């Protein structure tokens, strides 16, 4: 497996979301930011969506923001819309791989377009560190590091909490192969979150 | 008498209809099952009294020449209407020929068809209905989307309180 | 003898779908638009004029499906009702 298989898999999931109404994609995005501070709600929504995708039967409604997301993925008769529920289920699984700090930071970050910039940094880290199985260093364009690039920058904490060693001077990122699974999940998360605010 | 198009009696009538269908393309996907549309439309037009002319696997210039050939038929003088069935791949403003590609376009604009059959270039079909049926894509985008449904159940389509 | 006439008149077009959108076709039975057009014709040509037939075909596509189409009537310059009177 390589990054190209990851992109096509995540892009295909985000493709079916483009057919959703604009208000419903914003409702999903806002309410994901709400449940991102509530791990039990994310776990319950994963189980409901996973059960509905496997069984094809009625999905028992959930309460709170998790239910607001579920409203956007079910028919009137109660069954899941597979084209819509599966990418959201994919996004919830990737967020479950992230740390609590990364989840809290993403909840603050959905409100802006800085989310887009952050996505391409993680993408660049995955491409520039290929082959993934070797420790390596990555230089980043200053245009992507924002006005203030330090340990207090939110993007710094997102990459650092994935297990990447960060510093101010170039090269800024030390790729540790043990960080592959979480970093990939963050990439997939940032991709699907960005595709919803489009 | 004044609200309907006059219909000629089936006696000395020579109704003509045209079917143009492209199945195999050099660069475009094969239109599987296009023969079902050809046979179905030709049979229906025969049941409606039209002698059907069927032309297949044509370029844009081939389509243009066959349409001008169809419009110059003297049988339209003893006809009361005509049908034009076009089945192929399509673009936004035209229908694709056999050799069509995004780099090498082979497209007949639908506006060209109206020019061929209008009162200027087709005297045989003046004041007579000219029906054009187009089975072709008009773009590459999907035609459906997902939206919200009324929260209220099927019992209340329209209800006050 | 010389008479005045319009350049373009008595036209009607029935497209299988709306602009910018796809038109679908079944590998085992042909195009969906062509099939229901024939069915609506054989069912209603004896009593309905051409526009009503086209309008009933469009109604048959009203309910949205996963691969939806909405046939469109375009560049209609018909001045009267077009009854075919099948069988006469």
């Amino acid at each position: 497996a390589d990054f190209q298989g990851l992109y096509a898999e995540v892009k295909a999931c985000s493709s079916e979301l483009e057919s959703l109404e604009m208000e419903l994609r914003q409702q999903i995005l806002v309410n994901i930011g709400k449940i991102l501070q509530d791990q039990p709600s994310m776990e319950a929504l994963e189980a409901s969506l996973g059960q509905g995708l496997c069984s094809g039967g009625q999905v028992e409604p959930l309460d709170g923001p998790a239910g607001c997301i579920l409203e956007c993925l079910v028919l009137d008769s109660g069954e899941l819309v597979p084209e819509l529920a599966a990418p959201i289920f994919y996004l919830l699984g990737a967020l479950a791989v992230l740390s609590e700090t990364q989840q809290q930071l993403l909840a603050k970050a959905l409100e802006t377009t800085v989310l887009s910039k952050q996505l391409e940094l993680v993408k660049h880290v995955l491409e520039q560190s290929t082959p993934w199985q070797e420790q390596s260093s990555v230089s980043l364009p200053t245009v992507l590091l924002g006005d203030c690039w330090d340990e207090k920058n939110p993007t710094w904490v997102l990459l650092e909490e994935c297990g990447l060693r960060l510093q101010v001077e170039s090269p800024q990122v030390h790729w540790e192969p043990t960080s592959l699974i979480p970093t990939s999940a963050l990439y997939a998360s940032l991709f699907l979150l960005s595709s919803l605010g489009q | 008498t004044q609200e309907i198009y006059p219909i000629k009696e089936a006696n000395g009538r020579t109704r003509k209809a045209l079917i143009i269908c492209n199945t195999e393309f050099k660069h475009l996907s094969l239109r599987y099952g296009a023969n079902f549309d050809i046979i179905g439309m030709k049979g229906l037009l025969e049941d409606l009294g039209y002698d059907v002319v069927v032309k297949e696997e044509l370029t844009a210039e081939g389509m243009e020449s066959e349409m001008k050939d169809f419009a110059a038929l003297s049988e339209h003088q003893t006809s009361d209407s005509t049908f034009l069935v076009l089945m192929s791949h399509g673009t936004l403003h035209g229908i694709c020929g056999t050799m069509h590609s995004e780099k090498t376009p082979d497209v007949l604009q639908y506006d060209t068809i109206y020019q061929i059959f209008n009162n200027c270039h087709c005297p045989g079909l003046r004041d007579k209905p000219k029906v054009i049926i187009v089975q072709a894509a008009r773009g590459g985008n999907s035609g459906e989307m997902w939206i919200r449904e009324s929260s209220k159940p099927q019992l209340c389509r329209g209800v006050d309180l | 003898a010389v008479k005045l006439s319009h350049v373009e008149k008595d036209f009607i077009a029935f497209y299988s779908t709306t602009p910018h959108h796809l038109s679908y076709r079944d590998k085992t039975g042909g195009s969906y638009f062509i099939t229901r057009l024939i069915s609506c014709f054989r069912k209603h040509a004896c009593s309905c004029h051409l526009f009503d037939i086209f309008l009933k075909v469009q109604q048959s596509f009203e309910k949205a499906s996963i691969h939806s189409q909405m046939p469109t009537i375009d560049r209609a310059t018909l001045t009267r009702y077009f009854y075919l009177f099948p069988g006469n």
